[PDB]
């Protein structure tokens, strides 16, 4: 439809509502490529209209807002989806990257290794994962909740995203979590968001907006991974590169959402209604320190 | 007194007909920005690419030092706009050109402070 023109889309309500059977999912475009405009690389066009959508949502975007970005390596060894993020955030965003493989980046500040050797002395702003491992496409075993780095990912976001922050994380068909999906009920609101250059695979983001620190609905992981994939199953997506040619909106405003440090107990729901609308941070404003857990081995005889 | 000379290496590299360095990330954008050379944002003009700093870098993607005496990169974190007509070689572009001190546009490629 009008799709087309969008960026991508966006899990209807009423699939999440559902409470379907896990099947294979089995996409009618697949195979079908978007035409991209000439020069530019499917990963710079991903995350532009991951982007784009993202525009659309209530996300804080206070002053020195800190954005950690996951899987941020290609195979190419540079960080299509890094330069794109710092494109879109408002000059000056503190923007840490980090992948299993070494690359080069325009992030502040690089990590290479895997990301449970990943550690933050402060909290985040904006969490987006591009983590995947090819691997998991194995058609011919059974699709299982797995866990590897989304058990890092959940806990990452349990003690390090701050009140009112949102996540953006790719899943696909095989690769997903029933502890992360069952987390998207800790948000003010959630969707999993399929980009239109991508539409012919399981991928999408899993994306949560506004953290809320608490379940706001409890959510069934595998039952809702099995509504997601029926979604895809019965939808099928056109390929489409529209939205690529309108980049005059892109750049993510920066509302000077307000932070404050608050403890547990002076949290209301009076706070509560204003982290559910985008305008409240909850985190300390203190400086962003980093670091990667080094296993040491002496391999001499 | 000896370290490696990286620059004169692609340069005779490419004049011997070596395949420029691909994978520089170029970014989406209106094109229709101030056309300076390196800026915090995209900002090419109607007759440029902008790119990812660092994936242009000679220094950045050949994993060497960077030739600044306390190690600075020029382009990593920020983007550069490349002339259409010199896309095909970014890395050439930005080691072999230079980058007007007052008006910030590339000297012969939007530069007009000779005039
Ligand atoms: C953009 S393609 C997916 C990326 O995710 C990265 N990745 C996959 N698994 C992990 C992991 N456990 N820790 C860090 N990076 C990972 C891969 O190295 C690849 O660059
Ligand atoms: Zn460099
Ligand atoms: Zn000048």
């Amino acid at each position: 439809s009008s799709q087309a023109w969008q960026p991508g889309v966006a899990m209807p309500n009423l699939y999440k509502m559902q409470r379907m059977l896990l099947e294979k999912c089995d996409l009618q475009n697949y195979g079908d490529s978007a035409t991209l405009p000439k020069g530019i690389m499917m990963n710079v066009a991903k995350y532009t209209q991951l982007c784009q959508y993202l525009n659309t949502l209530t996300l804080a975007v206070p002053y020195n807002m800190r954005v950690i970005h996951f899987g941020a390596g290609s195979d190419k060894g540079v960080a299509p989806g890094t330069a794109v993020l710092r494109q879109w955030l408002p000059t000056g965003t503190l923007l840490v990257d980090s992948d299993l493989n070494d690359f080069v980046s325009d992030a502040d500040s690089t990590l290479i290794g895997d990301c449970a050797t990943v550690h933050t002395a402060n909290k985040w702003d904006l969490i987006i994962s591009d983590m995947y491992d090819p691997k998991t496409k194995n058609v011919t075993k059974e699709n299982d909740s797995k866990e590897g780095f989304f058990t890092y990912i959940c806990g990452f976001i349990q003690q390090k995203l701050a009140l009112g922050g949102s996540v953006a994380i790719k899943i696909t068909e095989h690769s997903w979590n029933a502890d992360l999906y069952k987390l998207m009920g800790h948000f003010a609101w959630w969707t999993a968001f399929v980009t239109n250059v991508n539409a012919s695979s399981s991928e999408a983001f899993l994306i949560g907006c506004n953290y809320l620190g608490k379940p706001r609905e409890q959510i069934d992981g595998y039952v809702m991974h099995a509504n997601y994939i029926f979604w895809r199953n019965t939808n099928p997506i056109q390929l489409s590169s529209y939205s690529l040619f309108d980049m005059s909106k892109f750049p993510l405003k920066l509302r000077g959402t307000a932070v404050m440090s608050l403890k547990e107990g002076q949290i209301n729901d009076m706070i509560l209604s204003l982290l559910s609308k985008g305008r409240l941070i909850i985190r300390e404003n203190n400086r962003v320190v980093i670091s990667s857990d080094v296993l040491v081995n002496n391999e001499n005889c | 007194a000896f370290a490696v000379d990286a620059a004169k290496a692609y340069k005779d590299y490419l004049a011997s007909g070596g395949q420029p360095i691909t994978n520089c990330v170029k970014m989406l954008c209106t094109h229709t920005g101030t056309g300076q050379a390196i800026t915090v944002t995209p900002e090419a003009n109607m007759d440029q690419e902008s790119f990812g700093g660092a994936s242009c870098c000679l220094y950045c993607r050949c994993h060497i030092d960077h030739p600044n005496p306390k190690g600075f990169c020029d382009l990593k974190g920020k983007y550069v706009q490349i002339p259409t007509t010199c896309a095909n070689d970014p890395v050439g572009f930005t080691l072999k050109n230079t980058v007007c001190t007052v008006c910030g546009m590339w000297k012969g490629y939007g530069c007009s402070c000779d005039q």
